[PDB]
RNA sequence: GUGGUGGCGAUAGCGAGAAGGAUACACCUGUUCCCAUGCCGAACACAGAAGUUAAGCUUCUUAGCGCCGAUUGUAGUGAAGGGUUUCCCUUUGUGAGAGUAGGACGUCGCCACG
RNA sequence: GCGGUCGCCUCCUAAAAGGUAACGGAGGCGCCCAAAGGUUCCCUCAGAAUGGUUGGAAAUCAUUCGAAGAGUGUAAAGGCAGAAGGGAGCUUGACUGCGAGACCUACAAGUCGAGCAGGGACGAAAGUCGGGCUUAGUGAUCCGGUGGUUCCGCAUGGAAGGGCCAUCGCUCAACGGAUAAAAGCUACCCUGGGGAUAACAGGCUUAUCUCCCCCAAGAGUCCACAUCGACGGGGAGGUUUGGCACCUCGAUGUCGGCUCGUCGCAUCCUGGGGCUGUAGUCGGUCCCAAGGGUUGGGCUGUUCGCCCAUUAAAGCGGCACGCG
RNA sequence: UGAUGGAGGUAGAGCACUGUUUGGACUAGGGGCCCAUCUCGGGUUACCGAAUUCAGAUAAACUCCGAAUGCCAUUCAUUUAUAUCCGGGAGUCAGACUGCGAGUGAUAAGAUCCGUAGUCGAAAGGGAAACAGCCCAGACCACCAGCUAAGGUCCCAAAAUA
């Protein structure tokens, strides 16, 4: 239910982040604005 | 003025602090005369091992 | 049953009053701020106090009944 | 006597050096029973002495028990080897230090008081004596 | 003298009582606008100056509450010993807490105005 | 041996630094939260009294009292009302590369960390933000899997296949994990060691056992103490049941009986005496007394015990439960 | 060792919180009895009694307080001389008792487990009759020399029938 999760830069398709979430409370595919060091900017990181 | 100090009781069975006071004053075997100044440090050592020692002015 | 306990964690003071010390040092580990931070002192996630710069450690009463740590350099 | 509730079943036996903090002078009654030695005193002892005093007083006067058995005490069954934990609580006890007043009495003449306390003293383990209020 | 703003372990505080508004602080009149109230212009914010300082706020009294706090004496206890050794005692040194005597209804500054 | 435990966190024990053991006392963890984080702004609780409709003991409303007596995701401790507690906006710093220096530390690990750089959040700005209130929420390496890579590529180019970085798969929970993979009988047993380790006897202790004593409520026609003696208390002994494992494992023989006895006295008989609820005979009880004596058989391996029949009496114990 | 400054909540003390707890005043509330019964409102056993309050107590897992000691530190002082780093070589992981502080135990054990100091172990000698672990004291050797320690001085057996 509570699962460990690799996020991913939608552009680079690079994972770049590890995190946690419920599936009940956070069923929709999580997203954030996180730093991609390969681009050295901030970018929409989407769960995968 | 200075004071004379003499062991009159052994260091055996006595704790390390007393034994070290004796080593620091410089005394070894019993009935060992030594002469020191009248400092508060040495008067405190003498009060620490007064049972072990006789003194003289 | 009752036979178990955890690793004792080595809390309490680690630097002494009147003691020069390096920056980034540790002065007082604690769970909960039994002593507050003060001058040139920070506080970690685990409420641990650390000197940000060099200087002599000084502990002080923060008024009536709470304590403080401070680091006055030279 | 028993405490109706306790936070921890098992306790330490403790120590008994020194005189008592309080209960050291007679307050409610006119006469009282002072301990000259420190010792443990139990439910059964207290109740026996209380009944003795009351019967010799013929339900006259009033009695006050100042001590109380707050503490427990364990034991192992005969045949049990040491270890494998701590024993089960047998009964309840009061550590009574010297100087303590245990029983106070009033509302009864002086000779009756002295004799009742004499009886209770013979019932108790402690070496005791009499005390009077001003 | 009032207002603002800081430091000192409230010895500063809490309560009660008296007086004052010269400027001041305040209440106070409203919602016109910036802005706001899981409702309300009560609070926030804005604008004003009819009125009262009643309250708050200042200054004074009060030792009622709370705070501080000796001296003496004791318990405890380091060291050195003794005993009849789950404890007790002695020499020396230190030394509480409690209970008080007493203190205490503030001290130190900076700035603006009168 | 069973039970229980093995890893981690909190308290006590733990003896005012730290540390500190026990099969010592009490409890928890093997997670949760996308807001229960961050920032900015604002707010302060619990309960009691009073009154008020259903509405009560108690929902919700209002005033006062109210210093925390609440809450702090989750255990306990510490701490927090300058908030870490509570509410509303904007977000995602629950960032990347790092990291002087300290704490702890056998090692492996663990903890804190100002500050620098990049690129940002919030906020007017100061400035705070590298998760939560602090401390548990976890586990090696090997081995495989997934994604990326400017790395390598057995003469060359590739490829296969490896490496580096990120990450997943272990109640390997006996949690520093033996092997990818594993239960039992032995009285047919054997070796090597041990009094480091069981036990008899011995020793220390004496809870227990036996015996003795104190108080004396009461029973005794009345009368506490002729005789008993509740609830309670205090001792002796070292015959019982135990506790400790000090001696003995390069021997320790295990009970009972037989032969021989010896000792103690807490005396079964005989001997002396006091009290009597002792009319006399029988007695009861206590004090002194250990000189001698203290039976034969049926049953059971039995000690004991029951029975038969006598006895003046058919003692209790110790002497490695005397003596192979 | 002294001086100075700190952390720390122990023995003690105390009830200011958390629990336990005695007696008294009062009492919500809970019992019956009766009258009144639609079971509705009382009045009493000095009935049981929340809660408040007065006085008294209590605690390892309570603290408004809080020592002595011990600990850390001082380009502080005095006296002494061992601390650190690097490398070679080890052995030790069965410990025992005594005193003090605690637990388990039956606040019993020459018991068990820790702390603290000592001794033994690895230490002879003198005393405790004898007696690793107690008290005094540390054997480099010789002396038909002396002064003392604990412990002792009537004889065994040195010293006072002081
Ligand atoms: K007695
Ligand atoms: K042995
Ligand atoms: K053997
Ligand atoms: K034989
Ligand atoms: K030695
Ligand atoms: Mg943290
Ligand atoms: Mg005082
Ligand atoms: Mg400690
Ligand atoms: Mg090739
Ligand atoms: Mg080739
Ligand atoms: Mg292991
Ligand atoms: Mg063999
Ligand atoms: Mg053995
Ligand atoms: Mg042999
Ligand atoms: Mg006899
Ligand atoms: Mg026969
Ligand atoms: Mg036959
Ligand atoms: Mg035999
Ligand atoms: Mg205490
Ligand atoms: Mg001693
Ligand atoms: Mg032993
Ligand atoms: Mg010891
Ligand atoms: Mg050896
Ligand atoms: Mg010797
Ligand atoms: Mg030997
Ligand atoms: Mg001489
Ligand atoms: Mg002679």
């Amino acid at each position: 239910m509570r699962v460990n999760i690799t996020l991913e830069c939608t552009s680079c398709k690079e994972r770049n982040y590890l995190t946690n979430k419920n599936k009940r409370n956070n069923p929709d595919r999580l997203e954030k604005q996180k730093y991609c060091p390969r681009e050295r900017k901030v970018t929409l990181h989407r769960e995968t | 003025a200075e004071l004379k100090i003499t062991l009159k009781r052994s260091v055996i069975g006595r704790p390390q602090n007393q034994r070290a006071t004796v080593k620091a004053l410089g005394l070894g075997k019993v009935n060992s005369t030594v002469t020191k100044p009248a400092n508060e440090a040495i008067k405190g050592m003498v009060n620490t091992i007064s049972h072990l020692v006789d003194v003289e002015e | 049953s009752n036979g178990r306990d955890s690793e004792s964690k080595r809390l309490g003071a680690k630097s002494a009053d009147g003691q020069t010390v390096t920056g980034g040092s540790i002065l007082y580990r604690q769970r909960g701020t039994k002593i507050y931070p003060g001058v040139n002192v920070g506080i970690g996630g685990d409420d641990t106090l650390f000197a940000k710069v060099d200087g002599v450690v000084r502990f002080e009463r923060k008024g009536r009944d709470k304590k403080q740590v401070s680091v006055y350099p030279v | 006597l028993v405490p109706k509730r306790v936070k921890h079943r098992r306790e330490f036996r403790g120590k008994m050096r020194g005189e008592a903090k309080g209960g050291k002078e007679v307050a409610f009654g006119e006469w009282g029973l002072q301990a000259t030695e420190s010792h443990w005193i139990t439910n059964r002892q207290i109740e026996a002495a209380r009944i003795a005093m009351t019967r010799y007083m013929k339900r006259g006067g009033k009695v006050w028990i100042k001590i109380f058995p707050h503490k427990s005490y364990t034991s192992k069954a005969i045949g049990v080897r040491m270890g494998k934990g701590k024993g089960a609580p047998e009964g309840w006890v009061s550590p009574v230090k010297r100087g303590k007043i245990m029983f106070e009495i009033a509302g009864v003449p002086e000779e009756v008081a002295r004799e009742a306390l004499r009886l209770a003293s013979h019932k108790l383990p402690v070496k005791t004596k009499i005390v009077k209020r001003e």
